[PDB]
RNA sequence: GCGCCGGAGCCUCGGUUGGCCUCGGAUAGCCGGUCCCCCGCCGGGGUCCGGUGCGGAGAGCCCUUCGUCCCGGGAAACGGGGCGGCCGGAAAGGGGGCCGCCCUCUCGCCCGUCACGCACCGCACGUUCGUGGGGAACCUGGCGCUAAACCAUUCGUAGACGAC
RNA sequence: UGGUAAGCAGAACUGGCGCUGCGGGAUGAACCGAACGCCGGGUUAAGGCGCCCGAUGCCGACGCUCAUCAGACCCCAGAAAA
RNA sequence: GCGGUGCGCCGCGACCGGCUCCGGGACGGCUGGGAAGGCCCGGCGGGGAAGGUGGCCCGGGGGCCCCGGGUGUUACAGCCCA
């Protein structure tokens, strides 16, 4: 997959077109983190294909909808599984996040696994994604945020539009 | 492949554009650095090599073989007259250098300094400082004459004096006289150019520059010896007389 | 991760006065003013409480390489208290096998000759840091002593005699001969 | 017409990459105080740099080869050079108006001096990170007149602070003028104040 | 008693790397530096005002040496207020980095 | 040496962005360059980058979870949007914006009140400089 | 027949179409204001007050000019124009500031009355820097200059020939 | 398939180059995009968008990295175990 | 006057039509018949813990004025859920 813009959460159920021993094979659901519906569908039988005899011919998309945000605005703790192909072997990695949606945070986590591992959305397999309780969350790269009065200044402004005078009489400031 | 046998390079890289020098008279490229807290003085001259001789001294050193035995050493007579200071030249600092800021000359040049100002002194009527020589004798004139003074102890840093030879007093066949500006080293600046400006028009003798038994510099321009082969100049091995077009030349 | 927050106050006595100028930190108190910039280290620097009783340095933001440049400033500030207040006397001694190193105490302090080490005829000049004392002390065998305000400037006058005294083209293992400094404390004590 | 632009604080390709351009759309362009640009990575990354464009020399004639001019306004003129089709009629065009100082020699001494904020070493570089200023480079790889430059800096240091010190003096005045004189410009306030200049 | 035209800058013409269009120009307008503010100057004339040896009759009065060759802002270029300028004559390219004059007075205000 | 500091509850001003000129309650520090809501100043809650907001002197009471209601009252109850405008900050913002709506014929009224305004204080503090010379000689 | 100072036409190079006369410099800090006070010969210190998304703002400042005139009101008398000096600067030096005064006016600039100027009949390079930069020259005036290089000859410290 | 390998030698399948410009990979028979009458307008591919050099002069997003041998784009042009 | 053809050179406006890159309006469909959120009073009743609000202390910030830690389900704030 490429892991484009912001991914959005699809829940895609399918199941088998039916046999004659199994007149309704059963339904099989999955969380897809995904651009959009046409690659969820296709991401959806890359997994189930791992895991079933259930292939795309061998078998039918049966929903195909954005599993939304039931708290888009509330800050949350998020703790994806991963499973990434490094250049030698795979690993199973547990890596927590920081955002107000599901979604954003499975993004915050393609740039961070490309970031700091050089790994790709094709090497990349988000297994589980859990909302956790802030005493629950072991990084202190996100604990470090889980202070009431939590209280940092701004210290060195590096100014942006910076060509907009592009010349100009003053020295410009940072400490705004 | 690699040079079989090792060799030192056939002559010096450090003076390689060996050609006719751009000038006759020996020019001073770097005078030696000062400190004001030595007397105000002019650290060069200008002389003209005589001849060469012999000496006899008895040797005062510690340790020699020659310890207080005698010497046959080889000395060579440079005809020092004394020189005529006939200006001063100020040099102000800049980051680009060193550039000079006015060069104020003397009332009265001897006829024998005038000579260099010229190429063909038999044919030209003579009427250099003519007009510059004016600004001695009015009072209008010596303003701007002392303001070049006013105008320089503040300004100029590096100080140097025109001085020349007294070809007069010589046995040359020659009678156009040698310019030179030397620096002079010592005190302050102002003190400095207090001092060359009462030394203007007046001799300076040798002793008022070099003591006896001092280590010098002798910048001279070597003598010509004109189109000179690679082994006369460079001093490179000679081919074995069996070589064809050649035995006087490089070979590779 | 870059830590959000990393703190550490240095209780600064009623004897030692300091202040702040920016973030060049000016220490004086009974035998000296000492300054030192801190322009390259990029940090907070608070004195909070009054009488100013404790100095406070923060860093916001900080990642590994630059939470390090926190406890340095304690520590630094700490010995600038300490050599404003006891001073820094690093006491010195003179090891030999056979020839008596002869170490002359010049020019009010500052320039100390050492003649006669290993057997040498060559006399090693080792002038002192500005404001560092040098003496020696009597009814001894083999002792030097430095004195001074700034403990950047008298180790480094020290480390100054100890490396004029090196052994070369030689065995250091056998031959041990050299100045080195046998113990680090203050003039006056606490 | 003219671009004054000061040099100090300024990084060395980031300023060349901004000039080399408005010059070649016909702006005349003087960078000045060259000495106070600094590159960016420590000095020995930056002086060994210089050194390995020092051994880089014609072999049969070294007269003929690089010219490795070694003044901080030369080097800053051939980073520049880089950054300009300096073999056509309108790069050679080009370079003909730019003229750089080190120092700053008048008739810039007496002009208000303007700043590239995007060629900056405060906004383009980390205050973590090290840099390497023109004349700590240019004078130990062979520049003469840094202490000739630094010293001749120092008197426009103190006779520029004079000019300062005469013009808050004059501002102190219109803080006073503008004060004593509050009440028969009260008309000629207001419409300022309403189309807004000095709210 | 003033001036009633825009300065412009005629840095290149329409070219790849590799490959240079003569018939549209660059104009680089003094003030526009984004797309955001080049609306206004979209559909405006705009003149290459040369001098030259040869006398030229003038519309207003007597014959001049000063000539020109005029344009038309045709659209917006790149993404900092540059601006493509297609002009009756293709302009010489001696006025590389020359002022040529984007005018007002195709006025939509 | 630092006086604002990201805190729940401080006034951040959007400097850039869609909601470029509104004020905004910093309600809770998601990440170290991404805040989490201006009731009364028509800014609906949403996440934010500490980049486009520049943070004022102004810190009102209340908790980090807090939901939209009680952003609202110790929004008014501190008095933002009357204690923002009366700022020398707040002014010389809508002192930028009367300057761009300045009408050709305000361009006018302004430049002959500009002259007459300087025409008098170039002679009267060169009349306040015989004060300094009265003095002397 | 040339150098500085003081009419009218012609050649030809084209670019330009108000200028900003300056702190230094900091960036986890700055800017501008002042008694108790140490020096330096009035500054630079500690102090305290204001500015700080820089408004004593380059997001800026100053200057902005259709013109003329009469009649009044703000505003200017410490001004307006043009001579002799008074005095400032060397890094690639400057044309400035201030005064006495022979001196001419209560015009300039902000409102408003009142009037008119080929009103060139919808239309282009207008508007300036510009008595521009160089090039032969023409009238008419002052004050001031009278040189040198190269060749030829000569030298021999030099030299293939030039050069020196 | 032979050979340690080879810009080596020898087959299969297709596509090229040869016979072919063009945009890009700085440069280049074959790579990537795309095949061509002569032109104006528009939009793209592959590639780019500090400057040479058209185009980021976005107030682009989040991390990573200090090199006293920095790194930097298919074919492709500098490296391994440790 | 009415049709046809054209201006000496230099220009210009106009409305229609073809193709274009945009910009601003305004209306609607669908969805977990959107999810959230806003406003109505945190509708009555607990319970839960915390990135613990109030109350009690500990050291320190002052001529007694506030931060750091600890307490614990409510308290002169709020959070989620049954």
């Amino acid at each position: 997959t490429k892991a484009s813009g912001t991914l959005r959460e699809y829940k895609v159920v399918g199941r088998c077109l039916p046999t004659s021993k199994s007149p309704a094979p059963p339904l099989y659901r999955m969380r897809i983190f995904a651009p959009n519906h046409v690659v969820a569908k296709s991401r959806f039988w890359y997994f189930v294909l791992e895991l079933k005899k259930m292939k795309k011919s061998s078998g039918e998309i049966v929903y195909c909808g954005q599993v939304f945000e039931k708290s888009p605005l509330r800050v949350k703790n998020f703790g994806i599984w991963l499973r990434y192909d490094s250049r030698s072997g795979t690993h199973n990695m547990y890596h927590e996040y920081r955002d107000l949606i599901m979604a954003s945070a499975v993004t915050q986590c393609y740039r961070d696994m490309g970031a700091r591992h050089r790994a790709r959305a094709h090497s990349i397999q988000v297994m589980k994604v859990e909302e956790m309780a802030a005493a629950r969350c072991p990084r202190p790269a996100v604990k470090q945020f889980h202070d009431s009065r939590i209280r940092f200044p701004l210290p060195h402004r590096v100014l942006r539009r910076q060509h907009k005078p592009r010349f100009t009489a003053k020295r410009p400031n940072t400490f705004f | 492949s690699h040079r079989k046998f090792s060799a030192p390079r056939h002559g010096s890289l450090g003076f390689l554009p060996r050609k006719r020098s751009s000038r006759h008279r020996g020019k001073v490229k770097s005078f030696p650095k000062d400190d004001p807290s030595k007397p105000v003085h002019l650290t060069a001259f200008l002389g003209y090599k005589a001849g060469m001789t012999h000496i006899v001294r008895e040797v005062d050193r510690p340790g020699s073989k020659v310890n207080k035995k005698e010497v046959v050493e080889a000395v060579t007579i440079v005809e020092t007259p004394p020189m005529v200071v006939v200006g001063i030249v100020g040099y102000v600092e800049t980051p680009r250098g060193l550039r000079t800021f006015k060069t104020v000359f003397a009332e009265h040049i001897s006829d024998e300094c005038k000579r260099r100002f010229y190429k063909n002194w038999h044919k030209s009527k003579k009427k250099a400082f003519t007009k510059y020589c004016k600004k001695w004798q009015d009072d209008a004139g010596k303003r701007q004459l002392d303001k070049d003074f006013s105008s320089m102890k503040k300004y100029c840093q590096v100080i140097r004096v025109l001085a020349h030879t007294q070809m007069r007093l010589l046995p040359l066949r020659q009678k156009k006289a040698h310019l030179m500006e030397i620096q002079v080293n010592g005190g302050t600046v102002a003190e400095k150019l207090d001092w060359a400006r009462e030394r203007l028009e007046q001799q300076v003798p040798v002793s008022q520059v070099f003591g006896q038994d001092e280590m010098i510099d002798v910048i001279g321009v070597t003598k010509g010896k004109g189109y000179k082969g690679v082994t006369s100049r460079w001093h490179t091995k000679k081919l074995p007389r069996k070589t064809h077009r050649g035995l006087r030349k490089v070979a590779c | 991760m870059k830590t959000i927050l990393s703190n550490q106050t240095v209780d600064i006595p009623e004897n030692v006065d300091i202040s702040l100028k920016g973030r060049t930190v000016i220490v004086k108190g009974p035998r000296g003013t000492l300054r030192r910039d801190f322009n390259h280290i990029n940090v907070e620097l608070s004195l909070l409480g009054k009488k100013k009783k404790r100095l406070r340095v923060d860093k916001w933001w900080g990642n590994r390489k630059e939470l390090a440049t926190v406890r340095t400033i304690c520590s630094h500030v700490q010995n600038m208290i300490k050599g404003v207040t006891l001073g820094f006397r690093y006491k010195m001694r003179s090891v030999y096998a056979h020839f008596p190193i002869n170490v002359v105490i010049q020019e009010n302090g500052s320039l100390v000759e050492i003649r006669n080490f290993l057997g040498e005829k060559y006399i090693r000049r080792v002038r002192m840091r500005p404001g560092v004392a040098c003496s020696v002390s009597q009814a001894q065998k083999d002792e030097l002593v430095l004195e001074g305000n700034d403990i950047e400037l008298v180790s480094n006058s020290a480390a100054l005699i100890q490396q004029a005294t090196t052994v070369k083209n030689k065995d250091i293992r056998k031959f041990l001969d050299g100045i080195y400094v046998s113990e680090k404390g203050t003039v006056q004590q606490a | 017409q003219v671009l004054v632009l000061d040099g100090r604080g300024h990084l060395l390709g980031r300023l060349a990459a901004i000039v080399a351009k408005q010059v070649l759309l016909g702006r005349k362009v003087v960078v000045v105080r060259c000495e106070g640009i600094n590159i960016s990575g420590n000095f020995y990354r930056n002086k060994l740099k210089y050194l390995a464009f020092l051994r880089k020399r014609m072999n049969t004639n070294p007269s003929r080869g690089p010219y490795h001019f070694r003044a901080p306004s030369r080097i800053f003129w051939r980073t520049v050079r880089g950054m300009l089709p300096h073999k056509t009629k309108r790069g050679q065009a080009a370079l003909d108006r730019l003229k750089v100082f080190d120092g700053i020699p008048p008739p810039y001494d007496k002009k208000k001096r303007m700043v590239v904020p995007a060629a900056l070493k405060v906004v383009r570089l980390k205050p973590t990170r090290k840099f390497a200023y023109l004349g700590r480079l240019a004078h130990e790889v062979g520049w003469k007149y840094q202490a000739v430059t630094a010293t001749l800096e120092e008197k426009r240091k103190e006779k520029a602070k004079i000019h300062y010190r005469k013009k808050k003096q004059i501002m102190r005045l219109r803080k006073q003028a503008e004060k004593n004189v509050e009440k028969k410009i009260s008309k000629f306030t207001e419409v300022l104040k309403t189309h807004g200049l000095l709210v | 008693s003033g001036r009633l035209w825009c300065k412009a800058i005629f840095a290149g013409y329409k070219r790849g790397l590799r490959n240079q269009r003569e018939h549209t120009a660059l104009l680089k307008i003094e003030g526009v530096y984004a797309r955001d503010e080049t609306e206004f100057y979209l559909g405006k004339r705009c003149a290459y005002v040369y001098k030259a040896k040869n006398n030229t009759v003038t519309p207003g009065g007597k014959p001049n040496k000063t000539r020109v060759i005029w344009g038309k802002v045709t659209r917006a270029h790149g993404n900092s207020g540059m601006v493509r300028a297609k002009f009756r004559s293709n302009l010489p390219a001696k006025a590389i980095g020359h002022r040529i004059r984007v005018m007002l007075y195709p006025s939509r205000i | 040496v630092f006086r604002r500091f990201v805190e729940v509850g401080r006034v951040a001003y959007v400097s850039f962005g869609p909601h470029a000129g509104k004020l905004v309650a910093i309600v809770d520090v998601i990440d170290q360059n991404r805040a989490l809501d201006g009731p009364c100043t028509r800014v609906r809650r949403q996440a934010m980058p500490f980049k486009c907001m520049q943070l004022t002197d102004f810190i009102l009471k209340f908790p980090h979870s807090a939901r939209q209601k009680y952003v609202r009252k110790a929004w008014e109850k501190a008095d933002i949007n009357t204690k923002w405008a009366a700022t020398r900050w707040a002014k010389k913002i809508e002192a930028r914006e009367r300057k761009a709506k300045m009408t050709d014929f305000d361009r006018y009224k302004v430049m002959k009140a500009k002259k007459m305004r300087n025409r008098i204080i170039k002679n009267e503090v060169k009349k306040l400089q015989r004060a300094a010379l009265l003095k002397a000689s």
